[PDB]
Formats: structure tokens, C-alpha cells, sequence
């Protein structure tokens, strides 16, 4: 996504972030958990660490 | 964990307990009846269950593995007993049905029980005792006899 | 058949049947026992002569 | 509508959420097998219930 922040009096961040819905359905009914993975980076000059 | 606070709100030394939840216990024994073209399965447990239902499965052959139940049979439904009758179903084959027993907490192994058809012709045709008349026959009979 | 529930009951949706008309199928389990007596009695005179 | 409230019981600005609760949906499919003077019927509903 990135968002280029370039604020100037800023001390911490703050990322809400989440999932719209995380049911696993299944043939004939049931639910079960999906293991979702998010990863956040900071730009770090020229890496993204 | 459970622990006493005073009114000060000092809580006190820890007691603690433990329990487990897990699914139900897989059927024990199963009485498979027989009957016209049809088969009454009805599982049971060593110790009953009342929130427990049981999964039957229907499979026209044998499996040699047991976890492709999901995959390899058709799934006939969840009730306390299942009664499996259609014209696919005929006497002399065996068939074989993989049930579970499930709940809300979870559902439980399969167990494969073999049931069979009656196979007793006789005593159904006693209560065909002098009723086909003449018009039941076939064709040719018909024509034959009447010769 | 309509769906029901504690909350309500749905619209009522109507399935045609009909019965097996296979009756071959069956009568191939009845092979070879109907031997004397279930025949009608008019069959039986008949058949004695 | 759910609103939050402080140590002094000054309730604060409305947030609102919405939804429903409706009769369950007619059967999707209905599967009639046949046999011996017997009809079985099987409805399915599109979503399980």
C-alpha cells in the first residue's frame, strides 16, 4: 500500500490494521480458523526493513 | 484458577482445578437389521451420551483407509439411526457404513460396521399365499398356460 | 416443504414424486421360491388338470 | 446504539450498528428418491442452516 507520512512532529505509530472475516466453511456447514499473515516494514533509506 | 480477596481487595493464595472437553466417545456396538431391499443402522455407546448424534456414511464397497470416508463414500446424514433403502440397494451385496459419532465440541473417528439385506425371500412370499390370481404372469406363461 | 425455525417460517416450495415403477429389480430378489401355493386357486385347478 | 461514559456518568457521542434477523431461506434443491410404494424427500438448502 505505502503512504509517504513525511510528517514532521511525530514520536510514535500506530498501524489498525485487520481482517474483514477469518471463517474456513466447508462442504456441508462447519467453520474452522484461517491462519491469516501481515507484515509491516518501514522504508529504512533504501530497504525495507 | 480460583483465589479469596479480603475487603481490602488483597486476594490470597491460589487454588487450582483441572478438566478436559473432547469429542465424544466413537460408537461401540452396532445393530445393523435387515429388510426388504432396505437396512436399519442403529449405533451405540458404552456410556450414552444425550447431546451425541451419530454421522452415517454409505459406501457400496469396502475402503482400505479409513480417512477418505470424506472423500470415497456418500455421506447419507446425522441422526440416532439411519435406514438405508433405495432400488441400488439389493439383496445378496454386502454394503458398508462409516459412522461417527459428533457433536457441537467436535466429531469423533469413523467406525466401519458391514450390513447385509434380508435374504429371506420365503417369508415374505408367505404373505403372497394364494393371491397372484392369473394376470401377474408374464406374456408368455399366459400364452402357455392357456394352450 | 418449507423451511422453519424458532424465528419464523419460510415459503413453501413443491416437489413433484413418484414411486420406483421397477418392479423387474424386486421381482429379481423373488427368483425361484414362489414354488406352489401362492398361486390363485383358479391357476391351481388349472394347472392340476 | 452504544455510547461510553466516564467516572462522572457523562455519556458520550452515539456510535450505531445495524442488522437483521429473518426467516430462514427456502430449500435450494429437493432430492426424491423412490422405492417400494415409498417416496423419500430430501430438501437442501443453498447455505446450511
Amino acid at each position: 500500500i505505502t503512504r509517504t507520512i513525511t510528517s514532521a512532529n511525530i514520536d510514535r505509530l500506530r498501524f489498525t490494521f485487520g481482517v474483514q472475516a477469518l471463517v474456513e466453511t466447508t462442504s456441508k456447514g462447519d467453520r474452522n480458523p484461517s491462519e491469516v499473515r501481515l507484515l509491516v516494514q518501514i522504508q529504512r533509506n533504501g530497504g525495507w526493513v | 484458577t480460583v483465589r479469596a480477596v479480603n475487603a481490602w481487595g488483597q486476594q490470597g493464595d491460589p487454588a487450582s482445578v483441572s478438566f478436559r472437553i473432547a469429542a465424544p466417545a466413537a460408537p461401540s456396538r452396532i445393530e445393523l437389521t435387515p429388510g426388504y431391499f432396505q437396512i436399519t443402522a442403529t449405533p451405540h455407546l458404552a456410556v450414552y451420551d444425550p447431546t451425541v448424534q451419530f454421522e452415517f456414511w454409505f459406501s457400496e464397497k469396502q475402503i482400505a483407509d479409513i480417512r477418505q470416508v470424506e472423500t470415497s463414500t456418500r455421506y447419507l446424514g446425522t441422526a440416532l439411526y439411519w435406514i438405508a433403502a433405495s432400488i441400488n440397494i439389493k439383496p445378496g451385496h454386502d454394503y458398508y457404513f462409516y459412522i461417527r459419532s459428533v457433536n457441537t465440541v467436535g466429531k469423533s473417528a469413523f467406525v466401519e460396521a458391514v450390513g447385509r439385506a434380508s435374504d429371506d425371500a420365503e417369508g415374505y412370499l408367505d404373505f403372497f399365499k394364494g393371491k397372484i390370481t392369473e394376470s401377474h404372469l408374464g406374456k408368455e406363461l399366459l400364452e402357455k398356460v392357456e394352450l
